[PDB]
């Protein structure tokens, strides 16, 4: 489905923005993976994000 | 022909170099074309060629800016090559010295540089610096970052970016190691071993390719602490310009 990584809370804070800018992070002047470096991404109290990409067992 | 004397340029161009006319016919220029100098240790720029009959043979004009840029003073030599294949910069960020924006208001942006870049076209090299008069005072900038890479003209189509932090004038040097031969006092046969064999390796890898011999690698240096080692390993990294650790 469309919501394992593009759904509600995944647009109001732009997971794929902010990924992205964390791959080219410099102040200088689309696909996510987790073969990189993480980005601080805090949320006010009381909010829980679900929309992490899968990653399905080892088979 | 590309070796001529140094001379305090009368004018307030940073990116303008006079020549003699019988020099400019020698390098085959014409008056504005660009042209990469360079001069004492890995320093280099470039710079418009300006004609100048007043200039006499193998002499050239620049200012303290150049000078200071090249690591040079009056009088010195540099080497000049032709420059044609100089590009223009699509998006350039430079910010400004912070001794030099001690209590300035207003867009120093469109105040300063504006002016100084109203269909200038004057050519810029990564870690270049200019100063530009804006009113009663004179602000400098230093090129942070530009795009094409490394040097290229700063045109009108270039994209401006004066966001960021102050350039503190003092971390230039403090934080900076750039010392050359001229900072080596009282060695000079302990000098010139080192960099027989430090440099030969590297600067003319092809002679020992010729005469088939592998040069000795490792290097050991000793002596009474104090002596200025390190500066003299430093030094002769810099001068070498490869990459040092
Ligand atoms: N030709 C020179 N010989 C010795 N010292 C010099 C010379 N030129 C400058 N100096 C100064 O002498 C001091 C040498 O300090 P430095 O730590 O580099 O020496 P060192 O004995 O090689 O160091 P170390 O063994 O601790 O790494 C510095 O102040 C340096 O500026």
């Amino acid at each position: 489905p469309s919501v394992l990584g593009q759904g509600s809370m995944s647009t109001r804070i732009d997971y794929a923005g902010i990924a992205n800018s964390s791959r080219n992070k410099l102040s200088k002047f689309m696909k996510i993976t987790f073969d990189g470096e993480p980005a601080k991404l805090d949320l006010p109290e009381g909010q829980l994000f679900f929309g992490f990409p899968m990653v399905l067992p080892k088979e | 022909d590309n070796m001529l004397l140094v001379d305090d340029a009368i004018n307030d161009d940073n990116s303008v170099i006079a020549i003699n006319s019988n020099t400019m016919d020698k390098l085959e220029l014409f008056r504005g074309d660009t042209v990469l100098v360079k001069g004492k240790k890995r320093k280099d720029t470039v710079l418009i060629v300006l004609i100048d009959d007043e200039l006499e043979d193998g002499a050239c004009r620049i200012n303290r800016v150049v000078r200071n840029n090249l690591r040079i003073r009056l009088g010195d030599l540099v080497t000049i090559h032709p420059c044609p294949d100089i590009k223009y910069a699509t998006r350039i960020s430079v910010l400004p010295i912070a001794d030099t924006i001690e209590g300035i208001t207003g867009n120093l942006f469109d105040v300063f540089l504006k002016p100084y870049f109203v269909e200038a076209y004057r050519p810029v090299r990564k870690g270049d610096h200019f100063v530009v008069r804006g009113g009663m005072r004179q602000v400098e900038f230093k090129v942070v970052d530009v795009e094409p890479e490394e040097y290229a003209v700063v045109a009108q189509d270039t994209i401006i970016h004066w966001e960021g932090e102050p350039i503190n004038r003092e971390d230039e040097e403090n934080n900076m190691n750039e010392v050359g031969y001229d900072d080596i006092g009282g060695c000079r046969k302990q000098m010139a071993q080192i960099r027989e064999m430090v440099e030969l390796p590297l600067r003319h890898p092809q002679l020992f390719k010729a005469i088939g011999i592998k040069p000795p690698r490792g290097v050991l240096m000793y002596g009474p602490p104090g002596t200025g080692k390190t500066l003299m390993a430093r030094a002769v990294a810099n001068e070498t310009g490869a990459f040092f650790f």
